[PDB]
C-alpha cells in the first residue's frame, strides 16, 4: 500500500485492547473521547548497527510495542496542544501556537520529552505549508488535546515512533478524515526530524515504522533513494525463527552523552570518509539537505573510489555479490590508510589528514552538533561501517537464499553475523556496555544461537536469535536471563518490570490512524 | 496549581522587545503563565494589543493605580522604556500594597537611568517584599551555562588572564534615519556602558563565580556627531548629536585570583574585518575557553563556545554550537522557565523558601533586583573611574550593609 | 669608502644576543662595517672571540679606557645585559673624548634599568656629541614599515580603535632549568614591560605616528614561583623565586586622534589555544589593518600582515570595492633581517647613498619618519613611557603622558 | 650535449670575452680564473603557462650575462659583487664560516638577490653531492665581476641565477667537475622564488639548453625536456624573429604583488575552483611554491582521469593535447562566463567551497598579494588557449614542407597575433608601447608580433622574412621613425641600435677557462 493505512474497527486482538486502554486513559485524562489515535511501532534492528547515517542498508522490522498518541481535535479562539503522557516521569506539557502561522521555537540544548513531538510537528507544518501555502502560511495550526502512550522501551526506536506519530496526527488534525498520507512523504519529511532537538540520527528507525508490515522484516536501502523491501523469514523444516528482545534497563542518557556518545561517531565516520578521500584524490558530494555528513559520508567514499580507480568495474546496483567485493576493497583501503594509527587521531592530526587548518576542520566538522574528544578513531568506525555492511548483504542472502540448508544451519550461520556484528559494536565502535555484554553472553550460553545490542547502544535493548515453537529456546532464554542477569543486578524488579523486559515478537504492521 | 498571572506594563503588539521576547515565551509555556493585565498610557494601545493578541484573560486598566491595586496580578512585568522605570516603578509598588497576591516583580535590565534611582528602587521593592528578577537573560544562555559548567568543574584549571572584546551595535559613525533619539542622548538608561558592557561583564562575573577587586575605565565620546544613512546605508548628508559613548576601554581584576581582564568595547560600525565582533576568551592554567558571536549582543546571541585542555591524561577537544538555537526568544524563555520552576517548585525541593535575596554565582533560580543594583554599583564606578582618572577599589560594592 | 670600524663590548663568540644578530648582519655588509674592536673584561673571552670568527681586523683591548679611547673605532656597540649598561657606557662616554673619530654609539634596547639612568646616559651621549643609535630593530621590520605605509597613505581612513596582544615568553607558570636568573629578578633591566611591552608599544607608536596622551596600567605577579621543567616539559619538582612581572593590563589613547587602545601582554606559557599569541589590530574608519604572529616577539618575528578596506606605484582600482591585501614573506628570517636592515640604515646615512643633498651631520631623533634610524632620544621617550606604566600602577591612577617626548633640560 | 660546455679561446663572443676580463682586471687589479656565461631568451609562443606546467617554445639570443670570477680560498671567505653598470651599486659580504647558508632578504628589489638565490641553490646542490666538504665549513671566497647586454624582458634575471649557481658550482668543485644540463636546471628552477618572485621554469631551461641556430620545444610534464629544433628551410626565405625594446621603466619586483604573483595565484585558485566544480581532487605539490594547491595542467588530468575512460595523464601528444585543452576551453566559459568582473575574496572562497579565512591560508600567504578581484575567467581562459597555440605552432615548426613560404609566415604569423591578443585582453599583461610597436610592425612587414617574456613592458618579438629577400630593414626603419622616434627622441644612435636587435639562436650556459 502506498498511504498510512486507516481504521475504525479490527487485526490480532492485541490491537483493540490496547486502543481501547489508551482510549479509557485519554477520556479519564481529558473528560470526552479522542477523535482518531495516531500509532506508529517501535523496532529491532536484526543487522547493521550505526551505519544507516553512512546510507548503508540495514535489515530491521517493526515490533509489536508501538507509541499511541490519542488526539482530541480542538476548536479554540486560542490554538494550543496539551501533552500528557501515560508515565508520569514525562509531566504534561502545554503550549499555545502562534497566531500568525510561524514555527514555534524548539531548545534544542536539553533533554524534553515534548521535544520529540514538537520537532515531528515541526516537519509536518513544513509540509503542510508546501501543499497548501494559501492556507497555512499566516494562519495557526488547530489545537488539541493529546495523550500519549508507549509500551517501546528504550532502544526500540521510541523516539521514532512517537516524532513519526506526531507528524501524522499534525497532519490528520489539520487536513481532515479524508486526506491521504503518502508512506513516501512522511518518511521523507521525518528523516531530518530528530536533527531538530539535538541528535544526528540516520533514516532506519522512521523508514521502519512507516513501512512495517505483519509478518516481514525489512531491507532497508537509503541510496540512490529511500527503498524498503519486506520479505518473511525463511520457512524451516521443524523450527520458527524468533529474536528474543532484552531490555538492559541501563538509564536513558542519549541526548545527555550524544557529545561523547551517538553524535561523536556520526563526526568521526565524516572525519574518516574525507581522510579516504584526501589520500585517495577523490572528491565527495556536498550533502546540502542533511547534517549527517555535509562534507559526505562513507558510501560517498566507495562512490567516488570505485569511479575514479574502477571505471571498467560493473555496476553495483543492489546487486549482492558486487557489494560484496565494493565493501572488500574498501576494508583493504581501510587497513592501508588507518592501521598505523589505532590510537586514533588529535585534532591536529585529523586537519594534517585532511589537508586543513584545525580552524577549518573545526568550522567544517565540529560545529555541527556539541562534540567532545580526546581522538577521533577513523580506523576502528571505518572499520565497523564497511565490515557492519557486508554483514548485511551475507544476512540478506540468508534470509532469502534460495539454496536450502538444515535449520540448524541456518541458526548458526545467521547467529555467527550477529555475534560477529556484536563483537564489532563492542570492540570496534565502542558503543556496548557492560550490561548488554553480560545479558548477550549468558544467552549464548542459554539457548541463543546469536546476540547483539540493537539499537543506538550505550545501553537500550539486546536481541537473540532462538529457535520457537514445539521445542523452542524462548524460555530457556527467559529464565536464564532472570536468574543469571535481572536477579543479579536489579533484584527489586517487580514480576510486572521483568515480564516486560524480556519479550518475544512477530514483525509488525507499520504506521496507521485509527478513527474514533 | 493555577498559572502565574502575568500583568505588563509595557507590552505592545505593535511593537518593542516585550512582543518579541516575552510574549512567545509565555505561549510556550501558556499553562504556567497567564496574562491577565495591561497598562499603558494611552488605553487604546492595551486595548489595541489585547485584540491582536487575542488575550482573552487579560483587562486593560485605565490606570496605574488600578492596575498596581488589582488582585487578578500575581506577577507585575515592567518592559518600558528605562527613562521611565523609576517615574512607574515608585508609585506602582506603593500602590500595590492593595494586592494581596503579588509575588513577583519583574524588570527589564537596566533596572534605572542612576545608581540613585537604582539604590531607591531597590529599597521600595525590597519593602514591598515581593521576589524580584531582573532580565539580565545571558545568565540563561545554555552557552554561559555549558562555559561555567566548565570553569566551575575545573576543566581550565585556575584563571590566568581574561580577554573580552563587544559591539555595541548603534554608536558607530553612522545612524539609521529611523532610529529613535533617546537610546543616543545620556541619562536615558541605555548606552554602550549600562547595556551592552553591562550585560556582558555580569555574564563574566556569573561565569567566573567572581566580582571584581580593582576597575579602571576610559569611556569615549569621539563621534560626538553621527550621519544619518537611509535604510540602504547610503548617508543622506546630515549629521545629528550623540552624547552616549562610542567607546569603552575597561581593565581591571577578578577578586578571585586577582585575575586580569582586559575589554574593549567599540561603540558600534563598521565591524571588525579580521576578528569576530563578541569574544570572551579565558585563559586557564590547565585549558582556554572562548566564546565568540558574529551576530548580536552576548545576551541575545547565539555563540560558539571553544574549549581546549586537561582535567588519559591528554587534552580533550570540545565545540558547543546549536546550530537552530534562537537565542532571543530562547534565553527570556529559559528565564520565565526558572520562575517557574521556582514558584512550583518543579524540581520538588521540600524546603525550598519562598523568596531569596540574590541569585550571585548560583546555577539555580535566577538573577534578582539586588543582582542587577550590584551590576549597577559597578556601572557607577564605570563612570567615576573615567571622570576621576583613578583605579578604583570596588571589593565592597556586592555588600548591601543596609 | 673606507668601512665604518666597529668595536663591541659584549659580542661573545659562545653566547649571547650579539653573535645571533649583528654579528651576521656585519658580515652582509662587510664593505660597509668592519669589526676592528673587541672589550670584555676577561680578555681571554675576546681572544677566543676574535679566534673563532676569524676577525682578522680585529684587537681585543685588555681595559675600558684602552677600548674607549682608541682611535681605531668609529662606532661603538653596546650589547652587554641591560644591568651592566649604565656602569660601562657613563666611564666610556668620558673616555670616548681621546678619540676623535667617534661617529656612533650604537646601544641595545633596554637603555638602562630606571629612568633616571636613561636620563643619564642620554644626557652624556648628548654631551659627547655623537649620532647615537638604539636597537629598536622592530622599526626596520618590513611588516611594520608596510603597516605604516598602509596607515600613512590612507588606506584604513582614520583609526577607530586598537587591540593588542602579545606574550612575554618566559614569565608564565614554568621556567627552564637551564634559565638564567638574572631576567627573572627585578631591577635588572629586563622584563615583560621594559623589554617585551617596550619593543611592541613603540611599534605602535611608529606605526600609527602618534604617542599617548592618556594611559592606565595595572602590572602583575600572580606567579611568584615558578616551576622548573626539564627540556621535556616535564616538572622537576622544585620551585624558583620570581619578582619581574607576568601580567601587563595597559589602556591608553593616542594623542592623534584620541584613538583608544587596549593591550593585554600574557607572561608567559600556557600559550593561547583559540588565538595568536601576538596580534596588533587596527581598526579604521575605512578599513582594517591586523598583524599576527605565531612564534617569538614582534621585533624578531616573521609575521603575517592583513588588509581589508578602501581609500574610496598606480593601480587601476574601482570605486566601490574592497581591496584585500595579504603581505607574508615566506623565507623571512627576522632575527638576523630586523637588525640588518638597522645596520643598512646606518650605512646608508654614513655613506649617503640617496646621494640627499644636504642631509646633515647628525640628527636628534627618527621620531615617527621612515628615513633614519631610531637613536638613544627615541629610547629616551620610550624609557619615559616605561616609567609612566610602573608609576601608573603604583600610584592607581590614569596619567597624562601627552608631553614626554618634549626635551628641555 | 649532457654537461655544460667548456672553452678555452663567434668573432663576437671573443670580443666580449676579451672587454670583461679587461673590467675584471681593472676592477680587482688580477685576472680572473674563468667567466660563466648565460644567455637571455625570447618565447616565441606560450606566455605565461609555463607555472602551469605546459610546454613553451623558447630560444637563446645573441646576449648574455658575464660573470668573471677570481676563486679566493683565503678566509675570511668573502664575495665581491661588481657590475659594469654603475646603477647596480658594488656588493660584499662574508660567508658564513658554519658553513650555514645566508639570509636572503626577498622584501626589496636588489640586484644581488639574483646571485644570492644562484648561489643558495648551487651552495645545496653542493651539500647533497658531496656532504662531508660542504656540510660544516664554507663555500670558497671571490671577486666577481658581471657584465650583462639582455635588454629587460630577455629573462636576464634568470641568466644571472643560472650563470650565479654555475659560477658557484665551478668555483667550489675545481676545473674538471663535469656540470649536468639537468641538474643545473632543475636546482635553478626555483631560485627566483626566493626573491619574491613566483615564477616557472622556463628562463633557466632556456638558457641552459639553448644551442646555436636551433630552437627549443621546452617541456615541464611529464619530465623537465628540452628538444632542440631548427626552423624549417624555406623554398627561398630565412624564417628570422627581431626583438623591440619598449625602453618601459623596469619594476616587475615592487608591481609583483598585483602584476606577476597575482596571475600565477589567480591561475591556482582557478584550476581548484575547477576541480571544485567538477568533483576532483588535485595533487598537492610540495616541490614548487608555483601551485602547492594543483594548477591547470593537474585540472585537465584530473577532470580526465575521472570522465573520459579513466584516461592517463595527457603525455604531450600533440593531437590529444588539442583534443583535451579544447574540452578544458568549454569547461572555463561553462563555470566562469558568467563571472567576468571577476571573484571577490567571499566569491572566491564559496567556488572552493571554504571559509575566506582558509582561502586566505591556502592562497594568499605564499607571496605577498593585493587585488579587488580574481579573475578566473580570463587567466584560465588565457592559459588554455595559450597552450593550444604552443601545440599548433610545434607542428609547423615540425613539418618538413609548406604550401608555399607565405603560408608558413602567415600561419604562424597569425598564432603570434593570437598570442598577443590574449596577453592583452585576457592576461593584461602588456602595455601601451608594447600594443604601440606591435601594430606598427605589423603595417610595415612583420607576419607576427607579441610581448614575449612577463610583460607589463619589456620586450617584444616580431617574425618576419630576413636577407636579401626580407624586411627587417623595413620593420626596423619603420619602427624607429614611428615609435622610437616619436616616444623616446633622446636615444642614442647606440641606444637606438640596441632598442632593435636581430638573433640568430644562441649557444646555452658555458664556461671559459682562463
Ligand atoms: N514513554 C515515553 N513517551 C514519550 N517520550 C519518551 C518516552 N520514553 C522516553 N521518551 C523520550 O525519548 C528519549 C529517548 O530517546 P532515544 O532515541 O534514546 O530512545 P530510543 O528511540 O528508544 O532508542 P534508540 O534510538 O537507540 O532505538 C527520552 O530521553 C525521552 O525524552
Ligand atoms: N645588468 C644587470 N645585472 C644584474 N642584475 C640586473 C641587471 N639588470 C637588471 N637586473 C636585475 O633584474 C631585475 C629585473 O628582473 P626581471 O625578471 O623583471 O627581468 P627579466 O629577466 O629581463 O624579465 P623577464 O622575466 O620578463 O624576461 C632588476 O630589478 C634588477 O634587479
Ligand atoms: O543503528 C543505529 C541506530 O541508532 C539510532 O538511535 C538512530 O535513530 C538510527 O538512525 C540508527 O543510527
Ligand atoms: O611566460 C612568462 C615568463 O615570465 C617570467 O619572467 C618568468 O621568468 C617565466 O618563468 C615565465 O613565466
Ligand atoms: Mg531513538
Ligand atoms: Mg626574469
Amino acid at each position: 500500500n502506498t498511504n498510512v493505512p486507516i481504521f475504525s474497527s479490527p487485526l490480532p486482538r492485541s490491537f483493540e485492547q490496547k486502543h481501547l486502554a489508551v482510549v479509557d486513559a485519554f477520556f479519564q485524562t481529558y473528560h470526552v473521547k479522542p477523535d482518531f489515535i495516531a500509532r506508529s511501532p517501535g523496532r529491532v534492528n536484526l543487522i547493521g548497527e550505526h551505519i544507516d547515517y553512512c546510507d548503508f542498508s540495514v535489515l530491521p522490522l517493526a515490533i509489536d510495542v508501538d507509541m499511541l498518541c490519542a488526539v482530541k481535535i480542538l476548536d479554540e479562539k486560542n490554538p494550543s496542544i496539551t501533552l500528557t503522557n501515560a508515565d508520569p516521569k514525562f509531566a504534561q506539557r502545554k503550549f499555545d501556537l502562534p497566531l500568525d502561522g510561524s514555527y514555534m521555537a524548539i531548545d534544542p540544548s536539553v533533554s524534553e520529552w515534548s521535544n520529540y513531538f514538537k520537532c515531528g510537528l515541526h516537519v509536518a507544518h513544513s509540509y503542510l505549508k508546501k501543499i497548501a501555502p494559501e492556507r497555512f502560511n499566516n494562519t495557526p495550526l488547530v489545537g488539541a488535546q493529546i495523550f500519549c502512550q508507549s509500551d517501546i522501551p528504550t532502544g526500540g526506536g521510541l523516539s521514532s515512533a512517537f516524532t513519526c506519530a506526531a507528524a501524522l496526527a499534525t497532519i490528520r488534525a489539520n487536513m481532515g478524515k479524508n486526506f491521504d498520507i503518502s508512506k513516501k512523504d512522511l518518511t521523507r519529511i521525518t528523516a531530518v526530524a530528530e536533527h531538530y532537538v539535538g541528535v544526528n540520527n540516520g533514516g532506519m528507525d522512521q523508514a521502519t515504522s512507516v513501512y512495517g508490515e505483519e509478518d516481514h522484516a525489512l531491507y532497508v536501502e537509503f541510496r540512490p533513494k529511500l527503498k524498503a523491501t519486506p520479505f518473511k523469514f525463511p520457512q524451516l523444516k521443524n523450527h520458527e525463527i524468533s529474536f528474543v528482545i532484552a531490555n538492559t534497563l541501563v538509564k536513558s542518557n542519549k541526548f545527555e552523552t550524544a557529545p561523547t556518545n551517538y553524535n561523536l561517531r556520526v563526526i568521526e565516520v565524516t572525519v574518516a570518509a574525507n581522510a579516504l578521500a584526501t589520500r585517495y584524490s577523490v572528491a565527495l558530494p556536498s550533502h546540502k539537505d542533511n547534517s549527517n555528513s555535509e562534507r559526505g559520508n562513507l558510501r560517498d567514499f566507495m562512490d567516488a573510489y570505485y569511479a575514479r580507480y574502477e571505471n571498467q568495474a560493473q555496476p553495483w546496483n543492489g546487486d549482492i555479490g558486487t557489494g560484496i567485493e565494493r565493501l572488500l576493497k574498501m576494508l583493504q583501503l581501510v587497513e592501508e590508510s588507518f592501521s598505523r594509527k589505532k590510537s586514533g587521531f588529535t585534532v591536529h592530526e585529523a586537519s594534517t589528514a585532511l589537508n586543513c587548518s584545525r580552524e577549518e576542520f573545526t568550522r567544517d566538522y565540529l560545529t555541527t552538533f556539541p562534540v567532545r574528544f580526546q581522538v577521533l578513531k577513523l580506523y576502528q568506525r571505518a572499520k565497523h561501517v564497511y565490515s557492519e555492511s557486508l554483514r548485511v548483504l551475507k544476512a540478506l542472502k540468508m534470509m532469502t537464499s534460495a539454496t536450502f540448508h538444515t535449520d540448524e544451519d541456518f541458526f548458526t550461520d545467521f547467529g555467527r553475523l550477529m555475534n560477529e556484528s556484536q563483537a564489532s559494536c563492542d570492540k570496534l565502535y565502542e558503543c556496548s556496555c557492560i550490561e548488554t555484554n553480560q545479558i548477550c553472553s549468558i544467552a549464548l550460553a542459554n539457548g541463543s544461537f546469536g546476540s547483539r545490542l540493537t539499537g543506538a547502544g550505550w545501553g537500550g535493548c539486546t536481541i537473540h536469535l532462538v529457535p520457537s515453537g514445539a521445542n523452542g529456546n524462548v524460555e530457556q532464554v527467559r529464565k536464564a536471563l532472570i536468574e543469571k542477569f535481572y536477579n543479579v543486578r536489579y533484584p527489586d524488579l517487580t514480576d510486572e518490570e521483568l515480564k516486560d523486559a524480556i519479550i518475544v515478537s512477530k514483525p509488525a504492521l507499520g504506521t496507521c490512524l485509527y478513527e474514533q | 496549581a493555577a498559572p502565574i498571572r502575568v500583568g505588563f506594563v509595557g507590552l505592545n503588539a505593535a511593537k518593542g522587545w516585550a512582543i518579541k521576547t516575552h510574549y512567545p515565551a509565555i505561549l510556550q509555556l501558556s499553562s504556567q503563565f497567564q496574562i491577565t493585565a495591561l497598562y499603558s498610557p494611552k488605553i487604546e494601545t492595551s486595548i489595541a494589543t489585547i485584540q491582536r493578541l487575542k488575550l482573552s484573560n487579560a483587562t486593560a486598566f485605565p490606570t496605574l493605580e488600578s492596575f498596581a491595586s488589582s488582585s487578578t496580578i500575581d506577577m507585575i512585568v515592567i518592559a518600558i522604556q528605562v527613562a521611565s522605570h523609576y517615574e512607574v516603578v515608585m508609585p506602582l509598588l506603593e500602590f500595590s500594597k492593595n494586592n494581596p497576591n503579588l509575588k513577583y516583580l519583574f524588570v527589564e535590565w537596566a533596572l534605572a537611568c542612576s545608581l540613585d534611582q537604582a539604590e531607591s528602587i531597590y529599597k521600595a521593592a525590597a519593602e514591598r517584599g515581593v521576589q524580584t528578577i531582573i532580565s539580565l537573560q545571558g545568565r540563561k544562555s545554555p552557552y554561559i551555562l555549558r562555559a561555567k559548567e566548565l570553569i566551575s568543574q575545573g576543566y581550565i584549571g585556575d584563571i590566568n588572564s581574561i580577554e573580552i572584546a563587544g559591539n555595541g551595535g548603534w554608536y558607530g559613525y553612522e545612524r539609521p534615519v529611523k532610529s529613535p533619539k533617546y537610546i543616543y542622548e545620556i541619562g536615558n538608561g541605555v548606552d554602550l556602558v549600562t547595556t551592552t558592557f553591562g550585560h556582558t561583564i555580569d555574564i563574566l562575573q556569573y561565569m567566573t563565580s567572581s566580582y571584581f577587586s580593582r576597575i579602571n575605565a576610559m569611556v569615549f565620546n569621539n563621534i560626538p556627531e553621527q550621519e544619518l544613512i537611509d535604510e540602504r546605508g547610503n548617508r543622506l548628508g546630515q549629521r545629528v548629536p550623540k552624547t552616549v559613548p562610542d567607546h569603552l576601554l575597561f581593565q581591571g581584576t577578578l577578586l578571585n585570583g586577582n585575575v586580569p581582564v582586559s575589554c574593549s568595547f567599540k561603540g558600534g560600525k563598521p565591524t571588525k574585518k579580521f576578528t569576530k565582533n563578541l569574544v570572551i576568551d579565558i585563559h586557564g592554567t590547565k585549558g582556554d575557553l572562548k566564546l565568540e558571536g558574529d551576530a548580536g549582543f552576548a545576551e541575545i546571541s547565539n555563540l560558539v563556545l571553544y574549549y581546549s585542555g586537561t582535567r588519559a591524561g591528554k587534552e580533550i577537544m570540545e565545540v558547543y554550537h546549536l546550530r537552530n538555537y534562537n537565542a532571543i526568544v530562547g534565553n527570556i524563555h529559559r528565564l520565565y522557565q526558572s520562575i517557574s520552576d521556582f514558584h512550583f517548585n518543579t524540581k520538588k525541593i521540600p524546603e525550598l523558601p519562598s523568596q531569596f535575596v540574590m541569585q550571585g554565582f548560583d546555577f539555580e533560580g535566577f538573577p534578582t533586583l539586588m543582582d542587577a543594583l550590584i551590576l549597577h554599583r559597578l556601572i557607577e564606578s564605570v563612570y567615576k573611574s573615567n571622570m576621576m582618572g583613578s583605579t578604583l577599589n570596588v571589593s565592597n560594592i556586592s555588600h548591601y550593609s543596609l
